[PDB]
């Protein structure tokens, strides 16, 4: 965290953005240790439509691990490079980490109902379609269609290649920035 | 300690000092990168304004942002110099910090962007040198206390009906709510005026043959009233029993019980002398105006909040009662009237005259009385007069923050108010971005985004 | 105000109509 | 409950706790009995505080 | 005994008001030992009381108000001799107006 010694070295980033990352960093959290409470209204002000703490309380536990009850910039710019910048392989890995709540690697059909209807919750009440109860646990079984019907990390991560929404989704940000 | 590191080669003449007395090895020094001091000055930027020192003076500290080596990432190669983007007079005490080793805090500067930037260059906050401490935790205090009134967190199936009964204005509902019991408590205690009056209700014009007990109807019906209002509240309290220790609560609950306590005792065995008392207490349904005006409830935050040096008056009162009354009483002890009998009887004449109310009922007649009657009432002046503006005031300031309250709280609605409106301003900005100077077009996209992601779009 | 004024004159109704029952229960007991 | 007892009524009570209020005086009508002291001068002092 | 100055202890003022305190009963005792002056006791019965004063350790804001007299000395002197202008004026003007 020595801002050399974490260069393109664990962290495939150019000192020259990351200079800049480090100081819109601690901008917002002087104290260089960012709570999960100060990760909600960073991230809600994003979106002038319905809240969004819902979901980054669940990105949050994601991205501090050991449960620190708070993440350091080591932490932070090691997750944010493998996304942006990281490899495809190691880009879903952590994302299957994300959707895992039950500790263990393990689905059981329950942790993907919260995150749907939290990803679901940030157009409130102005979309087209007009949401309803049923809408989230729709959405819920669609994704249901594409994990495994035999009774999984394996099979997510080699039908994730399958499905080139996935492939072609993943590199509008791995090329840029 | 690494603060004073200018001055090993002190200390290096101080080893000097134990060789010949020394039996070992020697281990020789673990050498150096340079054994100088060229380390130029570098020139730390802040903002436009250039601040230049020495190396060594940075590294002297090694725990802050400026030691150690946290700052790299300021560090700007490409033209050599490191750059901060904070405020240049505030830093300016920062680095003043390094030099001395310990900082200070300007008379008239914001404590919110000092405490922010002092934190930032990740030095503790108690580093003051005692010297502007006695101000810096002074304003620190009033802004947190500031911030503590700015987390008044009011909010508005009966969890909310009984907090909008609470409510004091609710127009048709709480107003009518306590008006009728504002004129209820009023008719009341003006019943247990006028129910001693000799026409009203005594044995005034009826010894030559109106006396009409009325009044007993009156005081249960308002007693009942009294009782169902509380049931409502026994209903109404979050905390069943854990509430009932409230002040107004208590207030309350005193203000029904002698009623009750009267009706068990009429049918109870009859006790001489005993009801007077309880008659006393119908006088009490006056407190219950405390919730009609705020003063009320301001004096008893002034009462309870300057309650320490109140016994201090009771403590110096009764010293300057027992003084002067036992001076009293055998100055003249012996006299014509000798109306001083006894020291409890002198008391009411060094209370009388010590509140500089003033009688006759009882005056001194001895020289030796007027000399110490005089002294006795300056006495009073002083010490009456000496706790009084550690109650007004402290009354008046207490007043003073219920009013700030009220303004920074309206103050905090209109923010929250334009917080949201610049809010539907973003959303109508990429509504209309959808339908026809970067970061808004970024964003936009990563909305865009969202839309695939979740198949529904946005509209008005 | 003009608002609060007539639901002010509609309380002072219902607190004269308790006092009126107040009356009639005096009257009750006359002597 | 007095031999002279000059506190015929509240109503006349009123002249007295209004004089004793204010810290004016006048003797006219006083206490007599312990029970009466206590609360004049304690109505004295409430009266310097209001 | 534990007494860091053998006199100086007594030159302060607490010192003093302990031994006004203890005095009048010895002093009476050696009185009515030897003596029965009319008028001495009931002065020794009045000096009986100054304990109120011994109250003063226990009492925090006593040696407050104790420094704040002694503070504002002049303040008190300019009282005192205000006091006696008007007593004296007036009062002459009072005899002269009234007898």
């Amino acid at each position: 965290p020595e801002g050399l010694e974490q260069l393109e070295a664990q962290t495939n980033f150019t000192k020259r953005e990351l200079q800049v990352l480090y100081r819109g960093f601690k901008n917002e959290c002087p104290s260089g240790v960012v709570n999960e409470d100060t990760f909600k209204q960073i991230y809600a002000q994003f979106f002038p439509h319905g809240d969004a703490s819902t979901y980054a309380h669940y990105l949050f536990n994601a991205f501090d691990t050991t449960q620190t009850g708070s993440v350091k910039f080591e932490d932070f710019v090691t997750a944010l490079s493998i996304l942006l910048r990281g490899t495809v392989h190691e880009k879903l890995r952590w994302t299957f980490n994300l959707y895992d709540i039950n500790k263990d690697g393990y689905i059981n059909k329950e942790e993907m109902m919260d995150i749907v209807k939290a990803i679901y919750d940030m157009m409130g009440k102005y979309t087209y379609p007009v949401l309803k109860e049923d809408t989230p646990r729709q959405h819920v079984d669609v994704f249901f269609q594409k994990m495994d019907k035999n009774k999984t990390l394996d099979e997510f991560l080699e039908s994730c290649q399958e499905d080139d929404n996935i492939m072609r989704s993943l590199q509008l940000f791995q090329n840029v920035m | 300690a690494a603060g004073v590191a200018a001055w090993l080669p002190f200390a290096r003449a101080a080893a000097i000092g134990w060789m010949p007395v020394a039996s070992g090895p020697m281990p020789a020094p673990p050498r150096q990168e340079r054994k100088r001091t060229q380390d130029a000055l570098i020139v730390l930027n802040v903002s436009g304004t250039r601040f230049q020192t020495w190396q060594d003076t940075l590294e002297r500290y090694p725990d802050t942002l400026l030691g150690s080596s946290e700052r790299d990432f300021f560090y700007h190669p490409e033209t050599q110099q490191y750059f901060f983007d904070r405020d240049p007079d505030i830093f300016r005490h920062i680095l003043n910090f390094y030099r001395t080793g310990k900082l200070h805090y300007p008379r008239h500067e914001c404590i919110s962007a000092y405490d922010e930037e002092l934190a930032f260059f990740g030095l503790i906050p108690e580093i003051i040198g005692d010297c502007c401490y006695e101000e810096y935790k002074d304003r620190r205090r009033e802004n947190a206390e500031r911030l503590q009134d700015d987390a008044d967190t009011d909010t508005a199936a009966r969890q909310r009906v009984w907090r909008a009964f609470e409510n004091p204005h609710t127009s048709t509902m709480a107003l009518v709510f306590y008006y009728v019991t504002g004129f209820f408590i009023a008719v009341s205690v003006i019943a247990n005026v006028v129910e001693t009056v000799p026409c009203g209700s005594s044995p005034g014009h009826i010894k030559e043959l109106r006396y009409a007990v009325a009044f007993f109807c009156l005081d249960t019906a308002c007693v009942m009233i009294f009782t169902v209002e509380y049931l409502l509240r026994l209903a109404a309290a979050p905390s069943r029993y854990r509430f009932v220790r409230s002040v107004m609560s208590i207030i309350d609950v005193v203000a029904i019980l002698p009623y009750y306590i009267g009706l068990v005792m009429t049918d109870n065995e009859d006790v001489s002398g005993a009801f007077v008392t309880l008659r006393v207490f119908r006088v009490f349904r006056i407190f219950k105006f405390s919730r009609h005006s705020q003063g009320l409830r301001i004096l008893g935050y002034t009462l309870k909040s300057c309650a320490s040096e109140l016994g201090f008056l009771l403590f110096s009162l009764t010293m300057a009662i027992i003084i002067f009354a036992t001076v009293m009483f055998y100055a003249e002890k012996g006299s014509s009237a000798s109306k001083f009998t006894s020291i409890p009887a002198a008391f009411w004449y060094t209370i009388v005259t010590m509140t500089t109310l003033g009688y006759g009922d009882m005056v001194p007649k001895t020289i030796a009385g007027k000399i110490f009657g005089s002294i006795c009432s300056l006495s009073g002046v002083l010490v009456i007069a000496l706790p009084v503006p550690v109650i007004v005031s402290n009354f008046s300031r207490i007043y003073h923050q219920n009013q700030r309250a009220d303004k920074r709280r309206a103050q905090k609605k209109a923010r929250l108010a334009r917080i949201r409106a610049a809010k539907s301003g973003s959303a109508n900005a990429y509504m209309q971005s959808k339908r026809s100077s970067s970061f808004e077009t970024q964003h936009h996209h990563l909305l865009h985004c969202l839309e695939k992601t979740t198949n529904h779009e946005f509209v008005d | 105000a003009a608002a609060a004024k007539g639901i002010a004159i509609a309380l002072l109704v219902i607190l004269v109509i308790c006092s009126l029952i107040v009356t009639s229960v005096i009257l009750l007991t006359p002597a």
